[PDB]
């Protein structure tokens, strides 16, 4: 079986971890407490070949923002997440995308974006503009909830596809 | 380079010497240390590993008390800052602001990534190993002084979700979302507690029942149960006894298996209780319950029930197929299991037993200590070693199954007590002396006993229906 | 090829039962193991001259679950049961583990060899001459291993496997 190791990024409250969480355990935190780094595995049958994935689950803490490049470095596909009800948190996107070609030196990086909390009605960021973002990236955009589990199992499968296809 | 604070005022500065740290040969793996540089590591400036964080909180008690462990993290913390340099002696010396920009470099780059990685040990530590602040009270308050104290705005969003995560977790639901299958029910019905047993339930629902208790069980073992190989020594009901109950219902549910078949004297009816038991090997094995495919197995090779070649003769041949290719997933020490284990898609119940003789292997073959240059060393790639096996214990337990309860089924099963009052060598004889009345030693001839069962011994079959 | 003898260590757990196996499997040089690897439990030997190939099955460890020791045993050919010189329960136990031997192999006369294990440097109980006149009513060797210094171990299984060439 091949290991992955996928890191999950993104501003801080976004639902980074409740999406971790609801892959790994098929639960949703209701809490928010904000990540440092946290590590999860979970071995996982994906396009019929048996896959360990490794997921890095980050902070979005400002106050964590000196700590990325040594994830990123590590990293072999990122989930770039946003909360589709936060416009602030869309716009941050861009910086991680760019920390994240950056660091690997590349502009040819395994990549998903991700906009959480579909299970909200107060939509304040539009899927085509979502989607327009994702294009220029040359990227799929998934729209989740890790309350729901809309989309979550697609959102992380899609990556793995992406590094394997690497 | 950063330069430090003076190893004299802070002794996490040391230099990296082979006298108190060694390298496995993109981050290092350390294969020895002193404490003092492990936790250096456990913290380090340069990069995060919350793998090394998981390994460290699960086997640190073997070389560092909890008490100690917390004083030295504390000590971590506690980081002097650099004074101002030349540069801004001279902007001060003229009353202009120093530009201070070492000091502030220092403060970005090695006191806020170090003080951040103590308080995500610290973190990990109450969350993922509270057994620590359970067994020692007097810890826990040192714990929560030291967070409850911790100031300065960088640090404090953290700070004040540890205090909380610290409160939860001392007076301390499922998404799937198809739905699970329908319960299913064979000769007795739902309610009728008194006629449950091996024949009357549905066999598709002894497997599916068993396997979620299995599961729970599976489910509930710690590494506080398992490092320091605990379950083997004298305190191991009060050490590890999530571990204990676990084996001690794969142990009842061989034993009742194996009691069911020797009990039912009868060729017919036994032939029909053996093939009923390997429909539910069957289902065990598609829902990749292995410790119920090995509670099975266990039983078909034990000697009171291996040696009944009249009864294995008349089962039919696509069940010996199934049961055979059972019990070469353990042939060869279980190379079958483990190449299976590593391929499925979770979730599952492994067997304990390979993880169990492995942790403790691990620990008695390999030395607390490494001996360089005159200095001892932690040997700290023997923890590595044992915490990958808890971590492999701890990927497992992730995955919920799919299934419905049956509270009533579930009670049978809990309360399965195949030797009663009899001590196990008592019964296992009676089990073997049984054997030999139903199935007398050659040259004895066959006898005959009559039928025990009132109702219909035809199974309903191990494929699932749907209304 | 070479013959290939399956072996079986039993025995009380808790009591360094393990340390036979990995000191023989071992370097036998440098104190280190991974029973994770395969190989950690074949050896190839030279015993009275003949190369033989040793597959050891130690399942210390698993000693709770009691209702599996037939299925393991049922794998060997023949038998070490070890017990520790300073847990008399150890000792006590042997008689019902060389039954249990005799009654899975179905034959009064299993290769097997009573192997007393020093695990430590607490105070040992069970006298040698004591376990000397237990394998002798049974008719099989003893042999006192240490779990620390490598003594005894090579003879513990040497002597198994010529109790096995002379059944
Ligand atoms: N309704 C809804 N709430 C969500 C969803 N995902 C997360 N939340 C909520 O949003 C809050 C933040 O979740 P969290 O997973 O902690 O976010 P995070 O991105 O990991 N934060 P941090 O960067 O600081 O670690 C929590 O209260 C969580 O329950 C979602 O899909 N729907
Ligand atoms: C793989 C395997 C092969 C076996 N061959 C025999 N004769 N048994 C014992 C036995 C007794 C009575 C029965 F009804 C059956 Cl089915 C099986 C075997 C058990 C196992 C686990
Ligand atoms: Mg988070």
């Amino acid at each position: 079986m091949t290991e992955y190791k996928l890191v999950v990024v993104g501003a801080g409250g976004v639902g980074k971890s409740a999406l971790t969480i609801q892959l790994i355990q098929n639960h949703f935190v209701d809490e928010y407490d904000p990540t440092i780094e946290d590590s999860y595995r979970k071995q996982v049958v994906i396009d019929g070949e048996t896959c360990l994935l490794d997921i890095l689950d980050t902070a979005g803490q400002e106050e964590a923002s000196a700590m990325r490049d040594q994830y990123m470095r590590t990293g072999e596909g990122f989930l770039c997440v946003f909360a589709i009800n936060n416009t602030k948190s869309f716009e941050d996107i861009h910086q991680y995308r760019e920390q994240i070609k950056r660091v690997k030196d590349s502009d040819d990086v395994p990549m998903v974006l991700v906009g959480n909390k579909c299970d909200l009605a107060a939509r304040t960021v539009e899927s085509r503009q979502a989607q327009d973002l994702a294009r220029s990236y040359g990227i799929p955009y998934i729209e989740t909830s890790a309350k729901t589990r809309q989309g979550v199992e697609d959102a992380f499968y899609t990556l793995v596809r992406e590094i394997r296809q690497h | 380079q950063m330069r430090l604070p003076s190893a004299d005022v802070y002794r996490f500065a040391e230099p990296d010497s082979e006298e108190n740290i060694i390298f496995e040969e993109g981050i290092p793996i350390i294969k020895a240390g002193t404490v003092i540089k492990l936790i250096e590591r456990l913290t380090y400036h340069m990069y995060a590993d919350p793998n090394f964080v998981r390994t460290f909180l699960t086997t640190y008690r073997s070389f560092c008390k909890p008490q100690e462990l917390l004083s030295l993290i504390i000590e971590r913390f506690e980081i002097p800052e650099p004074e101002p340099t030349e540069a801004d002696r001279i902007a001060i010396e003229n009353g202009d602001q120093p530009l201070s920009a070492e000091l502030k470099r220092f403060r970005k780059e090695y006191i806020q990534p170090v003080q951040l990685r103590v308080l995500n040990v610290c973190r990990h530590w109450v969350e993922h190993h509270f057994y620590d602040f359970e067994r020692d009270a007097y810890l826990l308050q040192r714990m929560e002084e030291f967070i409850g104290t911790v100031r300065g705005k960088a640090m404090k969003k953290w700070v004040e979700s540890i205090t909380k995560i610290i409160q939860r977790k001392k007076i301390a639901n499922i998404t799937f979302q198809s739905s699970p299958p329908t319960v299913e029910w064979h000769i007795s019905r739902p309610g009728h507690i008194e006629t449950f047993d091996l024949l009357t339930l549905h066999p598709i629902e002894i497997a599916r029942q068993l396997t979620l208790l299995e599961s729970d069980l599976y489910r509930a073992v710690q590494p506080s149960e398992l490092v320091g190989s605990v379950w083997t020594k004298e305190d191991k009901e009060i050490n590890s006894p999530n571990l204990l109950k676990m084996i001690r219902h794969t142990t009842n549910l061989t034993l009742w298996f194996e009691k069911c078949i020797v009990e039912t004297e009868n060729l017919e009816e036994r032939v029909a209780v053996v093939s009923r038991i390997i429909e539910i090997l069957q289902v065990f094995q598609e829902l990749n319950n292995f410790n119920g495919v090995l509670e099975v197995v266990s039983a078909m090779n034990s000697s009171p029930v291996y040696r009944l070649d009249h009864t294995f003769e008349q089962i039919p041949s696509r069940q010996k197929k199934i049961l055979e290719e059972a019990h070469e997933l353990s042939e060869d020490h279980y190379k079958k299991y483990l190449a299976k284990l590593r391929s499925i898609n979770p979730p599952c119940v492994p067997f304990f037993g390979i993880y169990l003789t492995n942790i403790l292997k691990t620990e008695e073959g390999n030395p607390e200590v490494l001996k360089r240059h005159g200095k001892e060393l932690i040997n700290f790639s023997k923890r590595r070693k044992v915490a990958e096996i808890t971590g492999e214990i701890q990927q497992y337990q992730n995955q919920p199954y799919c299934l419905r309860v049956e509270s009533d089924i579930k009670r049978f099963f809990e309360n399965l007590n195949p030797m009663g009052n009899s001590m196990e060598k008592e019964f296992t004889d009676y089990l073997f002396n049984k054997s030999l009345e139903i199935e007398p030693r050659n040259p004895k001839p066959l006898p005959r006993f009559p039928k025990k069962y009132s109702y219909p011994l035809k199974s309903p079959g191990v494929r699932p229906s749907n209304p």
